[PDB]
RNA sequence: CACAUUCCAACCACACCUGGCGUGUGGC
């Protein structure tokens, strides 16, 4: 009976992470979709069980629309005169009353629907109270690993999905470690994992130094320029807003200070720590550094750029894949 | 032997037991009533009337109903010895050999 | 088929594995009688 | 090769290492399978291992030896030790070990301890020699642990108020009751940094069951000393078993005639931890706790003491107070007259941002006439006269400026005459 | 594999040497326990475990202990066959 | 130092049931 209900409102485990009003509603959905099992035609049933008044009472909802298919729940934008509705739109009726919500099926469905409704509302206000660090770094312990997907545990059963293309090829994964990155796409209504962390991506590098370089946070040494290549290389134009620091003692550390640390936390990537300008020929000179540089070729209808590097410095200007030239154009 | 002996759980807190666990156990109780009254130097009649006892214990035990009294344990019928659970058409030989 | 013991299963092992082939073992109502019979006063007893 | 070698250094000592000795890429595994491999692949080349590590007790009879880098728990580099060691040598829970080792052998999937060579920093040969925890005599305590630096910076202050407030010695039994968000973490860190560096001889280490990682990193790097800790990232099983742990090391090393300050934070969190590990037996309470759910805190407090052979246990714990549930309260409650020294830190004078926020009236330490001098007792006794009239927070500050002052408490009591 | 069965008498010595045990309480199981007597009619460290490579006491179950008794019953863990 | 075992990705082991005995009735 009702009693059964708040008896049910009342022992639940996770009461405000699932409140009053939202257990009811579930539960008006369960009685709904009971409803809907109940008779062979399809209708619309609204419940309001209320809460803490009284006892439930179904209803039948019209859906109007001059459609006439199962007219159980059809009815014209006109019919308006008798009945009392005198409306154009949402025209429900309240004929069919005090429908069972105890029997066998009935209380499948509920159980199914509850479990189904309290497992997605935890997972999305788990996921929600996270959104807010959008774009910082977490910690947290890893859970199953896969060859499509991992998972990781941020505390409190905080589910993260950290997809294969936000792994690096050769990152390595074992379910104890604490494999830290960057939250950076949140999907509140997907139906499975939805929060997303990455390490792969540029941005990363950024809260990196934001974790590592006390120079940036305060807008003194702005990160302008990133472009990856996850497990090689890293190529990243960082400029100086002042004048007596330079980001090769600043940035890079003290011989291999930061960008060692930066490498070992993104798993041994090569991080090219230049100074972004406001000059095309400077900054692609910086991009492709270290190396010899003795021409310039702008083009700004085609917007390209030609580099005639010096004859025997090729692997110090292309190198393997052309990487020095790739995350260049990247 | 103890599984030997018909002994099931059967429905509720009563068991389904044999005849010759009542047996067996008046045989233990008397044999301790007996060797309680040698130490407590019972009267010569008093010890002399529970060895007369205990030999019908153990002589039931062995031979039901051969003494001349057959003694009953439930539902006032005759009880099961062990020379029953060979001779007849119920015992070993005819049942179950 | 009735009263070994170890005999019915191992000849079910057997039929299953497609071996049509017995083994004697020891009835296990015999060793009932035999204690049987030594839980009286007499005492009965297999030779070599 | 032994086993703390590769137990402290960080783990990118570990993965070069490992890519020297031509490995399979160890970036894979985890620390625990990093050594395991390593350790694996140096035998390989024909050498025999030593190691070392805490003995634990199981219920089949043999015993396994943990390190603090795993917290005390179970690992794929545990050594396993067969019980007929912990019977001959006498082993026990807390017993630290160190000696010869090997790798599991064919078929195996744990070290073997072979040649025991140190039993708790002693001789083996003596470890049979020991006293044991429950026979012992429990005392007051004597002996004045000092926590004043003298050299007077910013921070030091909030240990000097410590010797205007609460005196500490060893085998006290102090309890920290504070609503979160106080200053309870700088108070352990400072209470940690001037306990290693004014009394580097006694034995240091703190329990953090069910905090945050950041705090644990930021303590296993902070203090001069050995520090296990535990977050919420792990079920209360694991809080549990490192407080068998490190209790029964405190305990062994007491017995080993050694002076062990244990820091404990916080024990609300071992509290819950407790009844929510113990069965319900029937005896439910206001709060939601067990009656027997509180056996253990019980036990683990009541573990301090100060032996009179030689050595003691201070156990310094803190609880929390104002939490909005009354569970949390009950726990306080039973907690409120066991311990014999207090530090009260009220909300409301951490709430004008002004450090430390310690209630001194409210503070105080029982037969802290033993741990003092006639004229330290006397100075204080009129110290308290002088801070009583006064109400809390503003009061605090007065003590606060009166310390900043002066360098040391020695000219600050020459003033106050 | 065995010759003719010889039946005789029962010797004292002999029913001794057959017993592994001596029943003294006159009791079989108990009530709320389906558990057999310390050495009633149905015992166990007389005759044998009431269940398969498991003591009575439940100290013993592995089969790791099969083949030794208990430290306070003194069951020798076996099969239940042997009763 | 020695005896002796080593507590956990599918799954192997953790299975399945009242003729004890009597009475009554019926059939061959
Ligand atoms: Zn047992």
């Amino acid at each position: 009976m009702n009693k059964e209900i708040l008896a049910v409102v009342e022992a639940v485990s996770n009461e405000k992470a699932l409140p009053r009003e939202k257990i009811f509603e579930a539960l008006e959905s369960a009685l709904a979709t009971a409803t809907k099992k109940k008779y062979e035609q399809e209708i619309d049933v609204r419940v309001q069980i209320d809460r803490k008044s009284g006892d439930f009472d179904t209803f039948r909802r019209w859906l109007v629309v001059d459609e006439v298919t199962q007219p159980t729940k059809e009815i014209t934008l006109e019919a308006a005169r008798y009945e009392d509705e005198s409306l154009n739109l949402g025209d429900y009726v309240e004929d069919q009353i005090e429908s069972v919500t105890f029997d066998r099926i009935t209380t499948q469905t509920a159980k199914q629907v509850i479990v189904q409704k309290v497992r997605e509302a935890e997972r999305a206000m788990v996921v929600d109270q996270f959104r807010e660090h959008e774009g910082e770094i977490i910690t947290g312990v890893v859970k199953k690993v896969n060859r499509d997907n991992i998972s990781l545990d941020l505390g409190n059963n905080a589910e993260a999905v950290i997809l294969r293309e936000d792994m690096l090829p050769r990152e390595n994964f074992r379910p104890g470690d604490r494999v830290r990155g960057v939250l950076y796409s949140v999907r509140p209504e997907a139906r499975g994992a939805q929060l997303f962390v990455t390490r792969s991506k540029p941005e990363m590098l950024i809260e990196l130094f934001r974790i590592e370089v006390p120079e940036i946070g305060e807008e003194v040494i702005e990160i302008k320029a990133a472009a990856r290549d996850p497990g090689s290389r890293a190529k990243i134009a960082v400029k100086t807003n002042d004048k007596r620091i330079d980001p090769v003692g600043a940035c890079v550390g003290m011989r291999g200070a930061r960008v060692q640390a930066v490498s070992t936390e993104l798993g041994g990537e090569r991080i090219d720590i230049v100074l972004w300008d406001d000059n095309p020929a400077q900054f692609v000179i910086n991009a492709m550094a270290p190396a010899d540089v003795a021409s310039i070729v702008v083009d700004e209808d085609k917007h390209t750029m030609d580099i005639a590097v010096e004859a025997g410095n090729l692997a110090q200007a292309i190198g393997r894949n052309g990487q020095n030239v790739r995350l260049a154009s990247q | 032997p103890p599984d030997l002996r018909p002994l099931v759980p059967l429905d509720g807190g009563r068991f389904a037991t044999s005849d010759l666990n009542d047996l067996y156990r008046r045989v233990i109780n008397r044999n301790n009533r007996l060797k309680r009254l040698l130490d407590l130097a019972a009267p010569d009649i008093i010890v002399r009337n529970e060895k007369r006892m205990l030999q019908e214990a153990v002589d039931a035990l062995l031979d039901n109903g051969r003494r001349g009294r057959a003694i009953t344990g439930s539902n006032k019928r005759p009880l099961k010895s062990l020379a029953d659970m060979i001779k007849g058409k119920q015992g070993r030989f005819r049942q179950n050999l | 088929k009735s009263d070994d013991v170890n005999g019915r299963t191992k000849m079910y092992k057997n039929i299953v594995d497609g071996n049509h082939q017995m083994e004697p073992g020891m009835p296990e109502s015999f060793n009932v009688l035999l204690k049987e019979i030594r839980s009286l006063g007499i005492n009965i007893e297999l030779e070599d | 090769m032994n086993l703390t070698e590769l137990k402290n250094t960080p783990v990118s000592e570990l993965i070069t290492l490992g890519e020297n000795m031509g490995l399979e890429n160890l970036a894979r595994m985890r620390k625990q399978d990093i050594i395991f491999a390593i350790l694996k692949q140096h035998a390989k080349s024909g050498e025999d291992i030593f190691g070392d590590g805490v003995l634990e007790i199981l219920q089949d009879g043999f015993g396994f030896l943990r390190s603090a880098d795993s917290s005390y728990l179970a690992g794929p580099d545990d050594i396993y030790v067969s019980p007929s060691q912990i019977r001959r040598f006498n082993l026990r829970t807390g017993d630290t070990i160190s000696g010869k080792i090997r790798p599991p052998k064919e078929g195996e999937r744990y070290f073997a301890l072979l040649k025991v060579n140190e039993v708790n920093f002693d001789k083996p040969e003596n470890a049979r020699n020991k006293i044991l925890f429950e026979n012992l005599t429990p005392l007051h305590a004597n002996s004045r642990l000092r926590m004043e630096r003298g050299n007077g910076s910013t921070e030091d202050l909030t240990a000097r108020v410590l010797d205007l407030a609460s005196p500490i010695g060893r085998g006290q039994r102090g309890l920290i009751v504070a609503p979160p968000k106080a200053g309870k973490t700088m108070l352990l860190q400072n209470i940690a940094q001037s306990i290693a560096y004014n009394h580097p001889d006694c034995v240091l280490m703190v329990l953090l069951i069910d905090e945050r990682p950041e705090e644990v990193t930021e303590m296993q790097r902070l203090v001069k000393g050995e520090v296990v800790a535990s977050t919420f990232d792990e079920p209360a099983s694991r809080h549990v078993q490192v407080a068998e742990m490190v209790i029964e090391k405190a305990k062994r090393l007491v017995e080993h005639k050694k002076d062990v300050i244990i820091l404990l934070d916080s024990i609300t969190r071992l509290a819950r931890a407790y009844n929510t590990v113990v069965p319900a037996s029937g005896k439910v309470l206001t709060g939601g706790v067990d009656a027997n759910a509180l056996h253990r805190p019980k036990r683990f407090f009541g573990a301090a003491r100060n032996v009179e052979e030689g050595g003691s246990l201070t156990i310094i714990a803190t609880a929390l107070i104002d939490t909005g549930s009354k569970m949390d309260e009950v726990i306080y409650e039973e907690f409120k007259g066991t311990g014999n020294m207090e530090l009260h830190l009220s909300r409301k004078i951490a709430e004008k941002r002004v450090f430390p926020a310690i209630d001194y009236n409210r503070s105080g330490t029982r037969k802290e006439e033993l741990l003092t001098t006639q004229e330290e007792l006397q100075k204080m006794w009129i110290l308290r006269k002088i801070i009583h009239p006064m109400g809390e927070i503003d009061a605090m500050e007065f003590l606060i400026n009166k310390l900043a002052m002066t360098k040391t408490n020695d000219d600050f009591f020459e003033m106050m005459k | 594999e065995f010759d003719a069965i010889k039946i005789a008498l029962a010797s004292p010595d002999m029913i001794r040497s057959w017993s592994f045990g001596e029943v003294k309480k006159p009791e079989t199981i108990n009530y709320r326990t389906f558990k057999p007597e310390r050495d009633g009619l149905f015992c166990a460290r007389i005759f044998g475990p009431v269940k398969d490579y498991e003591c009575l006491c439940g100290k013993y179950k592995r089969l790791k202990h099969r083949g030794v008794i208990c430290e306070k019953c003194g069951v020798e863990v076996t099969q239940t066959k042997v009763r």
